[PDB]
């Protein structure tokens, strides 16, 4: 039982070193029980005659395995391609020796194949580690229309769901292309201050020039590429402080050969032993068949656990990697590398001496940089928000209050001077409330700068499946907020579940909830005219709300949506009117500025007590950095008494 | 009172020389994380080296087997893997000679009991030239109150079968020096645990903790 | 715009022949009123035999296969069971003429299609040993324009990935008889249908038959 195997190769030097690898690594037994054997050809350009020459090879022994490496030539994805689909007809399968390209890890389109080398894709998990290393969580990732972009991309896509936090506006260009300055001027406005590629090395070079030109490569940023970003003439272009890295040993692959027989042998001693092995397919014509055991040996194959080749510990994963490579870490030393970090799997290891940003500071730089203008957006509500026309002079009445100070206004932007119909007036009124005194209290207390501008919609918004079925994009204000017309948001907002998924909150500052408004006497809901509505009593709410959600999720209650749709007033405290219009009896709503209704206005009652509990908060885009401060804010104010101030002065006297 | 879904019963042949085909192939495909496996000493090396072919002996899967095996509970031997768990009685580490004189003495309290009761012994018959088995009538009434006993705070007891009842046990398991060592206790229907979460220890020590569970802290 | 409460995922793996003891198993715990199955056609064979002496075969519950198994529509095969849902495209009017009919009609329209605005005929290609044409001339802008075309009624509109776009399209399955019969098909608008109501043809059963009043 002579057990023959074979391994084409490129320089015909290493062909004569195969063959002195292959009969020395024979002396691991010689039991005659079992024996090896080798056949060795060499490449050439045309690639049918060389699939053909493949076939010849074939039939000419009853192969076991064919090996593959790459020339000298440049002609790299259509080095290996014929070998694997001629090879695939039959299960017989192949080892690639040194291919990193992204396509052939896909076992689909080429079911038979197994590397030692890690594709592209893998350097990538590198980066996650390394961006947990010194706290790094907004990113711009940049990346080609190749597919092993699409690789890269879902890769770090599924990388970064596992913990879950967030990718920031990936963008794609073209292959091959000039003037990218289009796409790099319209990602310069993010406050992102990282940015990850990984193209063609001309790209890299193009990328950097305009990049350049631009003027992106200065201080305080940083930007890492991947592996032959930093290779070719790509430096001719770089600036220095880019992080690289390369793999330990690669680009050799005579070492590699040292390890492919090994598990190869570690393999066939195991194989020939399972139930009926006794042949491969014998020949290359006319035998339209496939080899019987040829998945059963691919597969015993993955799974080997191989002790110690020349590249440490090598195993492969379900489709076929590298299986914990080694990666090492070289920085841009004034046009030089210097490996400053040893990548095994776990982490990397800062052993070296020091790291060069592209700042020239030598200190950590964070990114994130901070704004210092905002773009505040709020909202008209009764008892929080007061707006007022201005007098022609240039503001509204500068005057004392009741205690004599005076009460600070600010000049807010917004509406069309209409709501239910005009086409616009965007025209400047004088702004003043309770939210506006808490937010000079923030700006004084973190040296802020404020924009203050209204919503368009007038209303805060909900989940809306348009006429054009899509996904539901946010109505409104939180629109506005998403898109980026709008940095943060101070109002009497609610914080329910269907927000927190795209929002971050801070501390609630006011405890809330729902309640009832008459104008007399009522109850809570429990009434039959409730459970079953009635012609004469009307129960409407204010359209587009959190609470239009709340009855919209409820099992029991839907039909109360039922009435509740059929009549509910899209507007705002101008539907107050209602009740003293005696049309509609009930208003259910927020407890806080109903309840203030009720002091301020006459012949209006609220009846019994709250039956939701809920809270205001200042929410802001997802894991932005102020969030802590301004949290803290709020609390360190909730301790001195100053919420209960300004509760006493503005609904207090009443 | 707890549901105890069982997964699967298997049952396999381990002859010293037997087909390990079939046994490797009804090992090999298993889901559960934890095996209570009836074997003897032979039995168990022999199972326990196959199953450490077949990657399961990590720190995730956890092992308990009856008193049948370990029998030499001073010489553990190999392709035994740390944590395994069994149950074993009282006097896990008493002399020999302490054994022995505790027998002597139950033994003489069950003859005292017997004389404060009537007054002495019974004569004995061991003819082993006749042995007619002749009849019950009196050596019954001395088993009877043999039957039970206790003596210097060990207390035994005894049912109709020859297997004492109810006895103070322990529950012992093996630490990462390839050693038994006590693990928790057994009295009176209550059970203690000298560690509150299992151990778990991975190829040398270094546990890795799992990444589900937590420590939660509270007060009254 | 719907529900679709999903009640969870399998994977499953078999080497028929002896490996499937744990497959039975996991093939037994699981509990669904519809199933949807992917697999090849001797692998459906295998699975379809093994649910079988599982169990989970009632009428009460129904199989659903992509085009990719049960290729071979002009034969029934055995261990099959009757009332499951496959869906293929324009097909019971192929046959080798047909395919014949198509091809050469098609590829001649497109050939000329392109040449009715300032056009020529094109000329094949050099050979297959001296590996020639590294870039790509302004005739692929000619394979190009072999993406929209029309004939006979049917759309064969295409995509650029090398498949066609806005199909028609039918959807089938196996009646008592053992043969693949017309159940319906998707003429570009909404799903049709030809029995209104599933026979669910044919003791410890389930789908008892419950009959009310308002
Ligand atoms: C869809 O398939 C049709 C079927 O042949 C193809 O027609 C394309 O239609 C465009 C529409 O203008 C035509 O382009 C030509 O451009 C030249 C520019 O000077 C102009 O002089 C012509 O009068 C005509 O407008 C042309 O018929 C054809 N496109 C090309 C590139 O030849 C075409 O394959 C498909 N349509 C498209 C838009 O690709
Ligand atoms: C390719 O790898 C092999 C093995 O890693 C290298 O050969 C080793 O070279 C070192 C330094 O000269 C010696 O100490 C070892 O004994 C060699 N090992 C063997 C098995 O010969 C080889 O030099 C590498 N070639 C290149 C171009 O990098
Ligand atoms: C890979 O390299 C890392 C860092 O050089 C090694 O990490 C150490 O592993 C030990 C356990 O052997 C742990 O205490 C820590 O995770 C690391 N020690 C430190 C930071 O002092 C790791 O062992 C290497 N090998 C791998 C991951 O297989
Ligand atoms: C959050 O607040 C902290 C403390 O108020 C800020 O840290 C301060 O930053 C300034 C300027 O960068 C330094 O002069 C102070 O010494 C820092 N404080 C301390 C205690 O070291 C931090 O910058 C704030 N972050 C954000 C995003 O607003
Ligand atoms: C349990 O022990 C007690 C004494 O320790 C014994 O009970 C005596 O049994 C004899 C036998 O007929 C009778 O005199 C009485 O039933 C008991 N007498 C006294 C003074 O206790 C006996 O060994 C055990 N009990 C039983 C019921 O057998
Ligand atoms: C295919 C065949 O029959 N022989 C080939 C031949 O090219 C080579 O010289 C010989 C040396 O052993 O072995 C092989
Ligand atoms: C084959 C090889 O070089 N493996 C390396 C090893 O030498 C090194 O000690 C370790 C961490 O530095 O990373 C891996
Ligand atoms: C072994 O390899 C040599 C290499 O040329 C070949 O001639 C011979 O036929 C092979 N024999 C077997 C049994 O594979
Ligand atoms: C093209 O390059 C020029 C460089 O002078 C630049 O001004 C222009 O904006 C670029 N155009 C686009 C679309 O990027």
């Amino acid at each position: 039982k002579i057990v023959n195997i074979g391994a084409v190769l490129s320089t015909r030097k290493h062909e004569q070193m195969f063959r002195e690898a292959v009969n020395q690594a024979n002396k691991r037994h010689g039991s005659w029980k079992i024996q090896l054997n080798a056949t060795s050809v060499t490449h050439k350009p045309n690639a049918i005659q060389m699939a053909l020459s493949v076939c010849e090879d074939l039939i000419s022994s009853q192969v076991y395995a064919i090996l593959v490496s790459h020339p000298p030539t440049p002609n790299d994805h259509f080095t290996p391609t014929p070998v694997s689909y001629t090879a695939g007809f039959y299960r017989i399968p192949v080892l690639g020796l040194t291919t990193r390209m992204s396509i052939y890890s896909d076992k689909s389109i080429h079911l038979s194949f197994l590397r030692t080398v890690p594709p592209y894709s893998h350097q990538s998990s590198v980066w996650f580690e390394m961006m947990r290393v010194y706290s790094w969580n907004h990113i711009i990732l940049l990346v080609s229309d190749d597919h092993e972009g699409r690789a890269a991309q879902k890769r770090l896509e599924t990388l970064l769901e596992e913990r879950e936090s967030k990718a920031e506006k990936v963008l794609q260009f073209d292959p091959g292309t000039k003037n990218v300055t289009a796409l790099l001027m319209e990602a310069k406005e993010l406050e992102a201050r990282v940015i990850i590629l990984s193209a063609s090395e001309d790209d890299a070079a193009t990328v950097y020039r305009a990049a350049a030109m631009l003027n992106m490569t200065g201080s305080g940023y940083v930007w890492l590429v991947g592996e032959r970003e930093i290779s070719g003439n790509a430096l001719r272009y770089a600036p220095d402080g880019i992080l690289g890295l390369q793999l330990i040993n690669g680009k050799n692959e005579s070492a590699h050969i040292s390890d492919a027989v090994g598990v190869v042998a570690q393999a066939v001693h195991e194989l020939l032993e399972k139930e009926n092995i006794t042949d491969p397919p014998r020949g290359c014509v006319g035998n339209t068949n496939i080899w019987k055991t040829g998945p059963l040996f691919k597969r015993v194959l993955m799974s080997s656990k191989y002790a110690d080749g020349v590249t440490g510990r090598v195993e492969f994963n379900e489709d076929g990697d590298r299986k914990f490579a080694n990666y090492s870490i070289m920085n841009l030393q004034n046009r030089k590398l210097v490996q400053v970090g040893i990548y095994n799997g776990t982490h990397v290891i800062p052993n070296d001496r020091k790291i060069i940003w592209p700042g020239g500071e030598t200190e950590k730089p964070r990114g994130y940089q901070m704004s210092t203008r905002l773009k505040i957006v709020t909202i008209h509500q009764e008892p929080f928000v007061y707006v007022k026309p201005t007098l022609s002079d240039g503001t509204c009445k500068e005057e004392f209050t009741v205690n004599g100070d005076p009460v600070k206004k600010v000049i807010c932007t917004g509406p069309n001077d209409t709501s239910p119909g005009s086409p616009r007036h965007t025209v400047p009124q004088c702004c003043y409330g309770f939210c506006i005194d808490l937010l000079i209290k923030l700006a004084r207390t973190m040296n802020f700068t404020y924009e203050v501008h209204l919503v368009a919609d007038g209303k805060f918004g909900t989940q809306e499946r348009v006429n054009n079925s899509n996904k539901k994009e946010w109505n409104g204000m939180m629109g506005e907020l998403l898109s980026g017309q709008a940095d943060m948001i101070v109002a009497p907002l609610t914080i329910n579940n269907e927000r927190a998924q795209y929002i971050e909150f801070s501390k609630p500052f006011k405890y809330q909830g729902l309640t009832i408004l008459v104008k007399k006497r009522i109850t809570g809901i429990n009434d039959p005219r409730l459970r079953n509505p009635s012609d004469k009593f009307i129960y409407a709410t204010v359209k587009q709300s959190s609470v239009d959600i709340y009855f919209r999720r409820q099992v029991e209650l839907s039909t109360m949506y039922r009435h509740m749709e059929k009549h509910n007033y899209e507007s705002a405290a101008e539907a107050i009117q209602a009740v003293r219009d005696n049309k509609l009896h009930a208003f259910i709503w927020d407890s806080a500025v109903l309840e203030f209704e009720a002091s301020q206005k006459c012949d209006l009652v609220t009846t019994g007590e709250l039956f939701f509990r809920s809270g205001f908060g200042i929410g802001m885009r997802k894991d932005s950095p102020w969030k802590q401060n301004v949290s803290l804010s709020i609390l360190k104010s909730h301790e001195n008494g100053f919420m209960e101030d300004l509760d006493k002065t503005w609904v207090r006297y009443q | 009172h707890v549901s105890w879904r069982l997964l699967d019963v298997v049952t396999l042949e381990l002859g010293p020389g037997g087909p390990r085909a079939r046994t490797q192939r009804l090992l090999r495909q298993l889901d559960a994380p934890v095996f209570v496996a009836y074997c003897s000493r032979e039995e168990a090396e022999v199972l326990f080296a196959e199953a450490a072919q077949a990657g399961l002996v990590g720190p995730g899967h956890v092992w308990l087997v009856p008193n049948l095996a370990l029998g030499s509970t001073d010489a553990p031997p190999a392709t035994f893997p740390v944590g395994l768990i069994s149950v074993v009685t009282e006097s896990w580490r008493l002399s020999l000679r302490q054994k022995v004189r505790d027998g002597v003495a139950i033994l003489a309290l069950g003859a005292h009991s017997y004389w404060r009761q009537h007054g002495t012994l019974p004569a004995p018959a061991g003819d082993c030239r006749v042995h007619p088995g002749p009849v019950s009538p009196a050596r019954e009434a001395f088993y009877r109150h043999l039957l039970n006993v206790t003596w210097e705070g060990r207390d035994f007891s005894f049912s109709p079968g020859g297997y004492l009842v109810q006895p103070t046990m322990v529950v012992i398991a093996l630490n990462r020096h390839r050693l038994w060592e006590m693990v928790g206790r057994w009295e009176h229907g209550v059970l203690y645990m000298k560690y509150p979460v299992w151990p778990r220890y991975s190829a040398s020590l270094q546990p890795v903790v799992d990444s589900r569970h937590l420590t939660v802290a509270t007060l009254e």
